[PDB]
RNA sequence: GCUCAACGGAUAAAAGGUACUCCGGGGAUAACAGGCUGAUACCGCCCAAGAGUUCAUAUCGACGGCGGUGUUUGGCACCUCGAUGUCGGCUCAUCACAUCCUGGGGCUGAAGUAGGUCCCAAGGGUAUGGCUGUUCGCCAUUUAAAGUGGUACGCGAGCUGGGUUUAGAACGUCGUGAGACAGUUCGGUCCCUAUCUGCCGUGGGCGCUGGAGAACUGAGGGGGGCUGCUCCUAGUACGAGAGGACCGGAGUGGACGCAUCACUGGUGUUCGGGUUGUCAUGCCAAUGGCACUGCCCGGUAGCUAAAUGCGGAAGAGAUAAGUGCUGAAAGCAUCUAAGCACGAAACUUGCCCCGAGAUGAGUUCUCCCUGACCCUUUAAGGGUCCUGAAGGAACGUUGAAGACGACGACGUUGAUAGGCCGGGUGUGUAAGCGCAGCGAUGCGUUGAGCUAACCGGUACUAAUGAACCGUGAGGCUUAACCU
RNA sequence: AAUUCCUUGUCGGGUAAGUUCCGACCUGCACGAAUGGCGUAAUGAUGGCCAGGCUGUCUCCACCCGAGACUCAGUGAAAU
RNA sequence: ACACAGGUGGUCAGGUAGAGAAUACCAAGGCGCUUGAGAGAACUCGGGUGAAGGAACUAGGCAAAAUGGUGCCGUAACUUCGGGAGAAGGCACGCUGAUAUGUAGGUGAGGUCCCUCGCGGAUGGAGCUGAAAUCAGUCGAAGAUACCAGCUGGCUGCAACU
RNA sequence: GCUCGCCGGAAGACCAAGGGUUCCUGUCCAACGUUAAUCGGGGCAGGGUGAGUCGACCCCUAAGGCGAGGCCGAAAGGCG
RNA sequence: AGGACCGAACCGACUAAUGUUGAAAAAUUAGCGGAUGACUUGUGGCUGGGGGUGAAAGGCCAAUCAAACCGGGAGAUAGCU
């Protein structure tokens, strides 16, 4: 049912999610690999490539992005120049999942998300 | 929509600014009154020379609300401010000597088609 | 309004003929190596599709 | 020598209250319900004084009598003291027929329109408000019916607390009094996660006999079935005359069931725009975090009724009451005895849906596989190898399907999910630039900018080869024909 | 009448109708003078009533957002 | 009795908004409530928005929703003169810059002048704080824009009110 | 460590009354701690709170208590 | 000036929203009368069981009250379960 909804609903509030994706969309860019959920981290392709294709365009204009949506202080200083020029030219699929089964004795479906270092 | 407990103005003349909607009938389960359907109401004010008294219920039609009429092609023709018309039971027609309001023609059921019949343009 | 016959030994059995979550059913072949996964998951030691990622 | 008279003498010597009661007990003992009863009752009939101008039975009915029912008024005390919570309402129907509306037949004091009114039948159909806790009774307004009834006189592991109902208290009255009134008025508590039968939907095992894929028959079941008002058919039928109708329709309203998103409004916290407060961003332009989505206004995708659409059929078969023919027993008379027809709004087939666990398990088409060995306390088991089809499922990308399973797509022979690059509906011309302007700000570039579901292209990123299950022509008996 | 048997009186007004509201009647079955009688303003955890304002209480529900319910996993009660 | 929302006296106080010790946002400082991951179901509990009618709902406006600020106007009957009164009802509200690159009220000096040269004795009115008025423009559908924050008239019985 | 949220007349900060080791930080995680546990008023070892001016003691004392001699009551006990 | 308005603390408890093997054996959430007075409240003391106290309900006196608790009379008495 859920009439039109395609977005699933995961865990935590819509605000609590929003900060959460936020933070570890940012984040992901200086660790390069995060450890955390398969449906968490099967959403997270939906905030972090479009935070990477945002250097895809060129401009004295664009500079003032990542402030009103995907907040992160610290790769406006070095995303423009690092992944702008050759890597954000193919807009998508900069993301690996890596689906791991169990994480300890729990129920928790663990998985690694990666972000892809060298495109050749 | 015009339902019980609705206080409106009348169309024809000595009826005074407020009268009373009191039950639509005619059937099962009636309620709320369109264009050109009879409903039950009560004076309240009328005008002492006026050919009708204080708390006699009567039969009227709609002929004012924003529902307004769509039977001749699908368009609705709407009207502000809701009114009706006073109807005689026995004789049949309307009971004034004077209408309000600019009115339409689709009241047309043979015991008030007479209205086309009056000093409006219509 | 509540019990008032305890549920048989027999209805223990009929209620736990279908515990089983996972069988558990058969496994997955790598690609570079002689080791073998569960379907559509990487092995706890990094085994996956001739990758061999995020080892420990 | 005692009305010690409660008399076989409880002390010489003794009345009440308990809604503040407590304890030991109780259908030994009460109000409701089920049964039992039917005097009473409701319903109909036999009798038919007398009424109906005349005339008993068109329509009624005295003085009296019977039968049917469970049915009011009232009894028995067999089921309750280890509790079948009190009246009405709302929710919710369901059964009866002594039929209320619908149908079938008829007498009328029924010329016609209406009216009066009795047999036959349970398919379909039968009102809301005021004061009032009251359903009810009274009233207001409406019906085709607002019919007469049963359902623990249908309502609490369903609801409200108004009636009923204590412990606060008052008015009236009574009882020295403590209490008392099914008198009166304010006020006065409403507990409940399911074991199994009853149910609704939904998985897995087993049966249908080689395995697989699928479409057809149809034992039997359910749904459909009602109608007010007016206008036409018709000033035709009838009748001095006034007036004024059948068949079958249409116009306008309804119950009830059933389906949609095109209309139209509403909603629409994944879209857009404006705005108040305050903190963050050094500060400002500008943009977030929180404040009922802070507040205000539009609105896609979609839901929805406050919107729109729709209905009870013909042919064939067979049926109480009623309509019957030819005709005897009983010369006649008769629907019945021999012999054979008509027919209702009801009903079987027909239509629409279900349905072969229809263990009585039916049919037919499309697809596939043409294998061996060792041992034994075996007419049966336990081991190993060759070779596994057609197909199915898991595992995935998820959805028109969903609580979970099940189930509809698509897995690179790919459009299934996500994204990109656009279009569209929706919003409303931005953040910038240029000019004008004290400045707020306006106008031009600009129908700007932004987007999610609607629509298009695309493999950009992800759905791996396999692995797995599914085996080698498929048990037993009979008949005929060709050999 | 918080008092009323006929009584939900009778009648005027207020309603579509009113066992209620306001007033008038006297025939108070049983008001009545500190056992208190009549009477008025602000006020009042006050009973009853009329009109308007404002409203999803209703006509009639419709859509939107959470928690518990649902699924698996963790550590694991009760009447009966 | 429980890592129990219950009980518990004294002591200190801030930006901005606010009359406030109410309330929104926040600083200093403190903390993330000692099970986890998903699904997106009726239903229950809590929230949001709602057309046109309107108390018809119900024993009964119960409950809920609307209103709600300030300044300037306007104010009934009844009355024990004290009340009723917020009667009832009306009109307005943002922003810009100029007179004055900030007027007047509060605060108040370099300076000037005096004497007993000093917690001195006057005076002028820069600096600081800063209304309100007057004039002229400008924007949104909406300026009290968020929090915060009124139902009113008219009878009757009871009760004098606290 | 960072980033985000919540409290901010408190969920910040300083104390009494009461509690009596609970504070501080070293180690273990068998048992206890409705999840993990490398952590915890846990198991186990150690360290910890120093006054002429705060309070008591010390000097007064309200309500009140105890109360010589004396009185009331069989006595206990009471009055004062 | 006020046994005065609106309105917190401070006192109450007219209400609805929930709870009812609760988070809690009398609580929570959101409104609400009193709010300088016959106001409200901390500390210490005095009053005792047929005895105390109450602007008065048969209310309050360690969950009980037509009379709270304990040791003893005591193995009270029960035409009864």
């Amino acid at each position: 049912m859920r009439h039109r909804k395609s977005g699933r609903q995961l865990n935590r509030n819509s605000s609590h999610r929003q900060a959460m994706f936020r933070n570890m969309a940012g984040s992901l860019v200086r660790h390069e690999i995060i450890k955390t959920t398969l449906p968490k981290a099967k959403e997270l392709r939906r905030v972090v490539e479009p935070l990477i294709t945002l250097a895809k365009t060129d401009s004295v204009a664009n500079r003032r992005l990542a402030f009103a949506r995907t907040r992160d202080n610290e790769i406006v200083a070095k995303l423009f120049n690092e992944l702008g020029p050759r890597f954000a030219s193919r807009a998508g699929g900069y993301t690996r999942i890596l689906k791991c089964g169990f994480r300890a004795g729990d129920n928790a479906p663990m998985a690694y998300i990666e972000l892809v270092d060298r495109s050749e | 929509m015009i339902q019980e407990q609705t206080m409106l103005n009348v169309a024809d003349n000595s009826g005074a600014r407020r009268v009373m909607c009191i039950k639509v009938l005619g059937g099962s389960h009636r309620r709320y009154a369109g264009v050109g359907d009879i409903i039950k109401i009560t004076i309240k004010e009328a005008i002492p020379r006026g050919k009708v008294k204080k708390g006699d219920v009567l039969k009227a039609v709609v002929v004012r609300t924003k529902k307004g009429v769509r039977r001749p092609d699908g368009s609705v023709i709407r009207f502000d401010g809701n009114a009706c018309v006073l109807l005689n039971n026995n004789s049949e027609q309307p009971i004034g000597t004077r209408i309000f309001g600019p009115v339409t023609r689709e009241l047309r059921s043979e015991k008030f088609m007479k209205i086309i019949s009056l000093a409006p343009e219509v | 309004a509540v019990q008032q016959n305890k549920p048989t030994r027999s209805k223990r059995g009929m209620r736990r003929s279908h515990d089983a979550l996972t069988a558990v059913t058969s496994l997955s072949v790598d690609k570079t190596s002689g080791e073998k996964h569960l379907r559509h998951h990487i092995t706890a030691d990094g085994y996956y599709r001739g990758r061999k990622v995020i080892a420990k």
